C-alpha cells in the first residue's frame, strides 16, 4: 500500500459505498489497464476528455481509488509538464480540467508542498 | 455549458410560431441561471436544447472485451496482472525485442495459460490475445487445435 | 445493438499492437452474449466501443425554457392549460384567424396576465410569449414599458 | 378521469414511486406542451425515436402517466395509419417502436379487442 493509498483510506471519503454500473466497472478496468501497461503519458489527453465531462474519473461524486491510482502517476507527468513549459497558460488550457481535477486530489490528501503543483 | 440551444429559424413552421420559439428560447438565454446558461449554436435550423458531452466510450481492448462479456474478474490474478503489466507493455515498442518476448510468453504459457479449456474467461482470452501477438508460432505448437470461437477471431484478426 | 465497435486499423500503433487489439475485438465479437452483440464500423480507423442512443434534447419550447430555468411550477394552473390548449393550438395554423385570437388574447390578459410583476415564473413567461406572437399590440397598450429581461428578449426575436 | 387513466391507477404498478430527475421533469413537460397544443400527430416520428432508445417515454423502467396520456391519442392514429396502409410491413418498420410501446400498453390496461391493434 502506497502512501497515497494509505492516506486514502484514513478518509470517511473511502468508506462511501458504491455499487458500480457494468460502463463504472468497464471505465475502471480500462484505467487499471493503462496503468499496469505503463502508458498513462500516451493517454493524458484521454484523461483530460475524460474529466472535461466527469467529475471523477469513474463518473462518480466521489473519488474512488481508481482516482488515487492515476493521480499517483499523473501528478508527477503534469508537473513536470508545468515546470518546464514556455508558456504555461498554453499548457493549463491544454489540460484544463485534469489541473482541476488535481487540484482536488492533492488537497484531499494533502500532498505535501514540494510534491504538490503550485496552482493558479 | 455542456448544452447547445438553438432557434427556431427556417423550419417551415409559420413565422408567428417561429416568433413564439425564438421569444421562448431568447427568454431562456436572459432568465438563465448563470451554471445553465447555454451556448447558442448557428449552423442549426431546427430548435433544440441538447447535452454535448460525450457518450459512453472505451478506448482500451481490454476493456471493451470484458465490458461485452459482462466478465470483471479476476482482475487480481497474477495471470492477469503479468499479462497487463509483462506482456502489454513489450506491446508498446516500435520493434519487438524477440529475446524477452520468448522467455515472457514461454513462462505464460508455463505458470498461467495451459488450458484453452473454457467455459474461457475474458482474463484468459485476454492473455491469450498478448501472447499470440508476440509469440503465435509457440501458441500454434502449444495448442494446434485452438477452441472454435479463438479460431474464428484469429483468422479474422491475421490479415491486415 | 444501440453500440458501434471498431478494428485498430490505421493507428500508427505498431503492427503487433494492431493485432493484439484486433484479436481481442474479434474476440469480444465471438464471446458477445446475443442481448449485447454489437454492430462494426468500417469507416472509423480507431478502435472504439460506443454508445449511440441520442443523447438528452428538448424539441419543444416550454420544456426547454423550464428545464433551462428549474421551473416546472404550475403547469395545472388554468393559466397554463389556456396557455397550451387556447393559444399555443392556434401557431400551428398556416394563416391566423386573427377574430378569435383577438378574443382569446383579450382574455388572456384579462383573467391570466396582468403584471409582468416579477419574479416572472416559466409559467407566466410562457403565457406572454405565445400571447405576443399572436398579438403583440395588445401587449404593446398593455405593458408599454416591459421588464428589461423580457424587453432584451423581444428585440432579438423580433427579426428575421 | 378517462377509462384509461382510471384503469392505470387500479394496477399497483401506478404506485411505484419514482423521483424524476430535472432531465425526466423536462421530458414530461414537453410531452404535456405537445399534447394539450393538439400536436401528437405531427410529433409522431419524434415518439418512435425517443422509444427506439428509451423503454417508456419518460425514461423509466415502469410506465408513468405521461405514457397513459400519450397512449390514449396515439393508439388511434396507430391504428388508422396501420388499417389502411397498402404496404403494412413498411408501416411496422417506419414506426416500430411505438408498436413495442403499444404491445406492452394495450395489454397493461386491457384494452378491448374492437379497440386495440391487431399486432403482428
Amino acid at each position: 500500500m502506497s502512501d497515497l493509498v494509505t492516506k486514502f483510506e484514513s478518509l470517511i471519503i473511502s468508506k462511501y459505498p458504491v455499487s458500480f454500473t457494468k460502463e463504472q466497472s468497464a471505465q475502471a478496468a480500462q484505467w487499471e489497464s493503462v496503468l499496469k501497461s505503463g502508458q498513462i503519458q500516451p493517454h493524458l489527453d484521454q484523461l483530460n476528455l475524460v474529466l472535461r465531462d466527469n467529475t471523477f474519473i469513474v463518473s462518480t461524486l466521489y473519488p474512488t481509488s481508481t482516482d488515487v491510482h492515476v493521480f499517483e502517476v499523473a501528478l508527477p507527468l503534469i508537473k513536470d509538464l508545468v515546470a518546464s513549459s514556455k508558456d504555461v497558460k498554453s499548457t493549463y488550457t491544454t489540460y484544463r480540467h485534469i489541473l482541476r481535477w488535481i487540484d482536488y486530489m492533492q488537497n484531499l490528501l494533502e500532498v505535501s508542498s514540494t510534491d504538490k503543483l503550485e496552482i493558479n | 455549458m455542456s448544452f447547445l440551444i438553438s432557434f427556431d429559424k427556417s423550419k417551415k413552421h409559420p413565422a408567428h410560431l417561429q416568433l413564439a420559439n425564438n421569444l421562448k428560447i431568447a427568454l431562456a438565454l436572459e432568465y438563465a441561471s448563470k451554471n445553465l446558461k447555454p451556448e447558442v449554436d448557428n449552423d442549426n435550423a431546427a430548435m433544440e436544447l441538447r447535452n454535448t458531452k460525450e457518450p459512453f466510450l472505451l478506448f482500451d481492448a481490454n476493456a471493451i472485451l470484458r465490458y461485452v462479456m459482462d466478465d470483471f474478474e479476476g482482475q487480481t490474478s497474477d495471470k492477469y496482472q503479468f499479462a497487463l503489466a509483462s506482456l502489454q507493455n513489450l506491446l508498446y515498442h516500435k520493434e519487438l525485442p524477440q529475446q524477452h518476448v520468448e522467455v515472457l510468453t514461454n513462462k505464460a504459457i508455463e505458470n498461467y495459460l495451459v488450458e484453452l479449456k473454457e467455459p474461457l474467461t475474458t482474463t484468459d482470452l485476454i492473455l491469450f490475445a498478448n501472447v499470440y501477438a508476440l509469440n503465435s508460432s509457440l501458441v500454434h505448437s502449444k495448442f494446434p487445435e485452438l477452441p472454435s470461437k479463438v479460431h474464428n477471431a484469429v483468422a479474422l484478426a491475421k490479415k491486415h
